[PDB]
This record gives structure tokens, C-alpha cells and sequence, in this order.
């Protein structure tokens, strides 16, 4: 559950990094999300799918790796709900429950690594008018990292039930 | 005509008066002709902004030629292309500035974001040859008596001292000889990798117009009007006429309206758009900041800027004495070092003295994740067919 | 010269985080042969020190070498970057002539806004100082 | 010291070849083009010209024949006959082909 909660918190990230163009111009404070770029006067825009043209093709593959991450988490619940259907073979599907949750986070780390590969390259462009003296990552992306080890701690104890 | 760095208006041109409002290469040069030929002068600007082109119907030369043919100007010290149709109407001096059509491209920039950057210190066929040498180890391991010991050739691949050892026969020898062979290569990899992080020379993409005549990955255009568009049309050389065939068949139009539009489209297409313009101006914009554009290759043709007097004026002959005098004195190149390098916004070798890069990027490491996850899919694909063996 | 932060210079801070977050993915794959034991043998296959438990010839033998193949590039690359640091660092020499400042532009240099010193580089017919005069005029 | 100035042009070209590249030499570009096309082609031209020079057709001073010559020279340049005969007498008539300049293989790694 907690691995699923901070999975969606990555999708519900309203601030991925601060965006600072505090140039002595004047002071500027962006708060770009993972997709939707908020800023502060207070205003929030999208600014999704930026340049160039094969990093966009990365962003095609990035969204696909995001969608496949959360859907494989649901399979871990549905087979363990079939355990409670039989608790109230069994051991094969509960082993299969941790199959897809492990195969969730393996693609999902690359889904996080493709977007850091995005955010490295886009700041390396110095984005069109918003290049920050930040690049303070997350804050939910450090918490989405904690969703990965909460997939892993859930997986080691249900294969421990497989050994018995 | 107001051209950089030839004739420009000063920052205090409203403060100054007369010829003192002007500045540039030709402004210094006209004072030199006024020094050697000894005459009072007035620097005047052409009205229509034309260099002088003959009409087709009324057959009227406009521009500075129309100021010299029609007597409106006494001499033309200006950047002016000596053409044959201009030769017959006004008398040119011998050319002080030889030039031609040159290749303006972007300066190259470090960007190799993935797997190909990982494979840099060891050549692609050597990646193939090291595996083709590795597979020769396999049956030699089975000559002691194959599928098991190939992992122990991988157990002897670099590190991780293996468990099966063919104790003291010939497999012990050659199993160490291949082991002796491969440890040279990982030291040599790290020696090559450290050198590549050390120097960082930026390799130029193209040299010749024959490079752009063949490739099409980087587009290239000229101005939408001019003798440059006329030249590749008039070029009977099959190299440039193919480039003329290229730019004619370039859809959308690589021909731009202003010169800075081509320079911007060099910068905006990130080096996928090259541009062709005259060498000394291609020198000049390469000196103008941000200096991300550069000139490669020589000129495609010999041209010449020459001082123009009206035809029949005897003043051009001591001018012709003065122009060859200033060239032999080297005043031209010295003012060229002034108005391109001293008055330019970059020192071209000063930034060449400024390249002291630093710490490792992540991008060269993340391309190797694809074959790393490709093993993780191979971890699943081999394991699932084991259930078919179950 | 500083402490812990100077140790972490050739490899970036998030890459220190990403290499551990890649390292933890090895762990359950080692347990897919059947976890707590073999994670030390992923540390046994971390750089060196050839490990004792080897999942002899199945997929754990493959990917256990693939991660092993992955990580040996990085200690070479950590050494290559650190050699790239120390090579350039020992090449950075202090300025020991005006001919050094006549060529480089990384460190600016000026004089007083008035004086014979401003007159001198103007009056200097030596192309070294006149370029420095050209530099400070174009500064 | 000793004198790098040589008596004949081929003596400088030989001293380029005999000193195994420890002796460079300075001469005019189109001839430096030319000897670079002459076999064994072990000499080559690097860099641009140090100065702008010019070969021009010379008539005696006061002869009116040079003026239609001046019409003809600009005509042949605009027609590109000069470069075409330059491709003839340096690259077609040269002892090494023009595309031999591209076989100078590049910065490839680890022989």
C-alpha cells in the first residue's frame, strides 16, 4: 500500500524542482511539477513535453514506462486479495503477486531514470527561458524512491511465506 | 554603405559631426587613401542601400554605381564586388580584399547522450573481435575431457576468481594466458578513457563543400537574393550544382530573407542548418558574441573588393598606387586585425586558451542500463522456460 | 582542501544515490534462484574479492556477471575522471609574466583610470603590452 | 644556424623529406598545392596563406589590348574556367588524385 501511495505521489507531484532566476532583472521563483509547471506572481501552467524531438521520443517512452509502473502494482493486490479469499493452491498466485510488483519497480526506476535523463538534458539546454540556479530534486521524488524499497520490503516477506 | 566592420556609426555619432561620426575598416581606409593620395573627403552613405545594380528595363544602375556613373559620388570606398558588368561602367582599383563564398556552421558542442558514448575508447570492431576471441576459449576448456566452463571463462573474464580450475594441465596454462591477455585491455581501457576526459578536442563535422554535396543530415542555405544564389545556379561544377539542386529542392526553403536570419537558423537548428556567406563577414560574425558560429573550409571562389572610381576618372590611378602600397605595407591586414580581432567581440584563440572542463556526467553511464535491464528481461525469459522444464 | 565533500568530487551526488538504487535491484534477482546471504555476495561481486556462493550456470550466473560487468566500467571511469582532475590541476600554473595575461582572459586585469601607467601601455609599441592595452581598452 | 635557406625549390622539398618532417618549408600556395599532388606526395600544405598575392596578366603600359583582356579574365573567373583548369592542371594532371586527401585517416582509437 505505502509503495502504491508514493507511486501516485510521483504522478501527483506538483513541485519537481524549484526554479530560480533571481537575477540582479529581478527575483523569480518557479515550482515546476513532474508535468505541470507551477510558478510564483502565483500561476500554474503545464509546460509538458519540451525540446528536442527525440528527447520527445524519450518522453513517449517515458510515459509508457510510467503507466506500466502503476498497473503492475495493482496485480500484487488482486492476487493477495485472492489469498484472503482462500484464507477466510494459493502459494503460486501469491508468489505471482510479488512477480509483478518486482517487475513494476524495475521498469519504474528506469521510468524515474528516463525522466532524470530528461531533466538533466533539458537543464543542459538551459530551458527556453527558465534555467534555474535550483535543481533541487523532488520532494516527492525522494519519496517516490521510498516507494521502491517499500516494494522490496513487501517482496522479501511474501517469498519468505513461499519457503514454508 | 553602413556595413560592419567597414563603415559604422559611432556611439557618439549624434555628438560628433562630419566624417568623425563614422567608424570602421573602410573609415580608417578612406583616411589612408586621403593620406597617400592627399585629398579632402566626405564620407557619404548610399541612399537606397544598394551596392549598385543595373535595371533590366530602364537599365539604370542604382546604388553607389548609380552614384558614380551619374556623377553623384566622386569615388566609392566601400565593400563592393568587382563584377564584369560593374567593370564596364566604373573603373575599379586592384582588389585589396580577396574573398569568396565561405561555409558558416555552428561551433561544435559536447553532446553524446548514451550507448555510443560508452563505446568510445574501444573501437566497434574490437568489441566484436574480443568476443570472437572469447568464443575460441570455450572448446579448449572442453578439450580437458563446455556449457559449464564457458561461465568460468567468464569467471576468468576479468575478475572473480573461478571455482572450476583444470589444475595443472594445458588448460591451467592457456586459461591463464587468455587471463593474461585480457587484463592488459582493462588497464588500456582506463588509460584511453582518462586521456579522452583529459584533452576534449572538438572534432569539426565537415570541411569541404563536397561534404555538404553528399550528406543531407545538416541543411545549408544562402540568402534568398544575391549573386550567391546566382553563383550556384551559374556553377557548371557538378559539386555545387548538386548543392544548387539541393537548395532548390530544399523544402522548406533554406533561403532566408536577412543575413542574421541565416545566422539565427544556424543557432536555432543547433547545427542542423549551415549557411553560406562571404569569408570576411563569416570571419566577422565568428568574432561577434556569443561566437557559437564558425567558418570551416576555404572559399569556393576567388572574389575581390576593390576601390571604385567612375570610369574615366584619373584619380583612381594613384588610388591604385595607394592600394598596392597599403597591401605591401600590410596596413590592410593590420586594420583587418583591428576591425575583426581587436574590434571583434571574441578573441578566437582567447577562448581557445579557455577550456578547463570538469566532473563526470551521468549520461554516458545511463545508456548501459538498457542492456542491464536487457539482462533483467533475460533473467525472466530463461527462468520462465525453466518452468517448461518443470 | 576539504573533507568528505572532496572525496565525493569525481562522481556526482545523485549518481552516488543511483548506484545504490541500482545495487538494491540485484538483491531479489539473486533470490529468484530459489536474499539476506546473497546480498553480501552482490557486495562480494561489488568490485573485487571473488565470492564464494555462485549460482553456477543459470540466469543468476549471467546477470550476476552483467552487473559485475557494469560496475567495473565505473571504477575505471572514477579513476579516469580523477586522473582527468589531477592532470589538469597540475597543469594550472600561476601567472608568471605579462605574456601570460597577454594571452589568457580568464583573469581580468586593470590599472588606474588615470596615470602614466594608462599612458604607458598606450605608448607601448611592444605588441605584448599593446595587446594588453587593446585588452583593457576593450575590457 | 645552419642555413635553412636553400638554393633551389626542390632542395627545400628534399630537405623536408630528408629531415623527416623536422624541416618545414615556405612557398606559394598553388605550387604548394602542386608539389603536394606530385608523387610520392609525402609533402603537404597546412594553414592558409600568410598574405594576399595575385597573378595577373601583364601587358606593356599604354597598350589598349589589356583592357579586353581584363574583360576576358573576369569572364573566365565568372565562368569558372580558371578553377576548372585548376582542377585540370593540379588534380587531373597531378600525380596524386584529388580524393587522396580524404584518405588521411582520422582520430580513431587504439590501433
Amino acid at each position: 500500500l505505502l509503495a502504491l501511495l508514493f507511486a501516485t505521489t510521483a504522478f501527483l507531484t506538483t513541485y519537481w524542482c524549484q526554479g530560480t532566476q533571481r537575477v540582479p532583472f529581478q527575483l523569480r521563483r518557479f515550482h515546476t511539477g513532474i508535468w505541470y509547471s507551477c510558478e510564483e506572481g502565483e500561476k500554474c501552467r503545464s509546460f509538458i513535453d519540451l525540446a528536442p524531438a527525440s528527447e520527445k521520443g524519450v518522453l513517449w517512452l517515458s510515459v509508457v514506462s510510467e503507466v506500466l509502473y502503476i498497473l503492475l502494482l495493482v496485480v500484487g493486490f488482486s492476487l493477495m486479495c485472492l489469498e484472503l479469499l482462500h484464507s477466510s493452491d494459493g502459494l503460486k498466485l501469491n508468489a505471482f503477486a510479488a512477480v509483478f510488483t518486482v517487475l513494476s519497480g524495475l521498469l519504474g526506476m528506469v521510468a524515474h531514470m528516463m525522466y532524470t535523463q530528461v531533466f538533466q538534458v533539458t537543464v543542459s539546454l538551459g530551458p527556453e527561458d527558465w534555467r534555474p540556479h535550483s535543481w533541487d530534486y523532488g520532494w516527492s521524488f525522494c519519496l517516490a524512491w521510498g516507494s521502491f524499497t517499500c516494494c522490496m520490503a513487501a517482496s522479501v516477506t511474501t517469498l519468505n511465506s513461499y519457503t514454508k | 554603405i553602413l556595413e560592419s566592420p567597414y563603415v559604422m556609426m559611432k556611439k557618439n555619432h549624434e555628438m560628433l559631426e562630419g566624417n568623425e561620426r563614422y567608424e570602421g575598416y573602410c573609415v580608417d581606409l578612406a583616411a589612408e587613401i586621403a593620406k597617400h593620395c592627399g585629398f579632402k573627403y566626405k564620407l557619404t552613405i548610399v541612399g537606397d542601400g544598394k551596392y549598385g545594380a543595373r535595371d533590366a528595363d530602364t537599365k539604370i544602375w542604382n546604388g553607389m554605381v548609380g552614384e558614380l556613373v551619374y556623377g553623384k559620388a566622386d569615388i566609392a570606398i566601400a565593400p563592393l564586388t568587382i563584377t564584369l558588368v560593374r567593370e564596364e561602367v566604373i573603373d575599379f582599383s586592384k582588389p585589396f580584399m580577396s574573398l569568396g563564398i565561405s561555409i558558416m556552421i555552428k561551433k561544435p558542442q559536447k553532446s553524446k547522450p548514451g550507448v555510443f558514448s560508452f563505446l568510445d575508447p574501444l573501437a566497434y570492431e574490437i568489441w566484436m573481435c574480443i568476443v570472437f576471441a572469447y568464443i575460441g576459449v570455450s572448446v579448449v576448456l572442453f578439450l580437458v575431457s563446455i556449457f559449464n566452463s564457458l561461465w568460468f571463462s567468464l569467471g576468468a573474464f576479468m575478475q572473480q576468481g573461478c571455482d572450476i580450475s583444470p589444475r595443472s594441465l594445458s588448460g591451467r596454462i592457456v586459461g591463464g594466458v587468455w587471463w593474461f591477455f585480457t587484463l592488459i585491455i582493462i588497464s588500456s581501457y582506463t588509460a584511453n578513457l582518462a586521456a579522452f576526459l583529459t584533452v576534449e578536442r572538438m572534432v569539426s563535422p565537415i570541411e569541404s563543400a563536397e561534404d555538404l554535396s553528399k550528406q543531407t543530415e545538416i541543411a545549408y542555405g544562402t540568402l534568398d537574393s544575391g549573386s550567391t544564389k546566382e553563383f550556384f545556379r551559374r556553377s557548371k561544377i557538378a559539386v555545387f550544382d548538386k548543392m544548387w539542386t539541393y537548395m532548390r529542392s530544399a523544402e522548406p526553403s533554406v533561403f532566408v530573407r536577412t543575413t542574421a536570419e541565416g545566422v539565427a537558423r544556424v543557432r536555432k537548428s543547433k547545427g542542423k542548418y549551415a549557411y553560406l556567406l562571404e569569408s570576411t563577414m563569416n570571419e566577422y560574425i565568428e568574432q561577434r558574441k556569443p561566437c557559437d558560429t564558425m567558418k570551416v573550409g576555404g572559399n569556393l571562389d576567388s572574389k575581390g573588393y576593390g576601390i571604385a572610381t567612375p570610369k574615366g576618372s584619373s584619380l583612381g590611378t594613384p588610388v591604385n598606387l595607394a592600394v598596392l602600397k597599403l597591401s605591401e605595407q600590410g596596413v590592410l591586414d593590420k586594420l583587418k586585425n583591428k576591425w575583426w580581432y581587436d574590434k571583434g567581440e571574441c578573441g578566437a584563440k582567447d577562448s581557445g586558451s579557455k577550456e578547463k572542463t570538469s566532473a563526470l556526467s551521468l549520461s554516458n553511464v545511463a545508456g548501459v542500463f538498457y542492456i542491464l535491464v536487457g539482462g533483467l528481461g533475460l533473467a525472466m525469459l530463461v527462468a520462465l522456460i525453466e518452468f517448461c522444464y518443470k
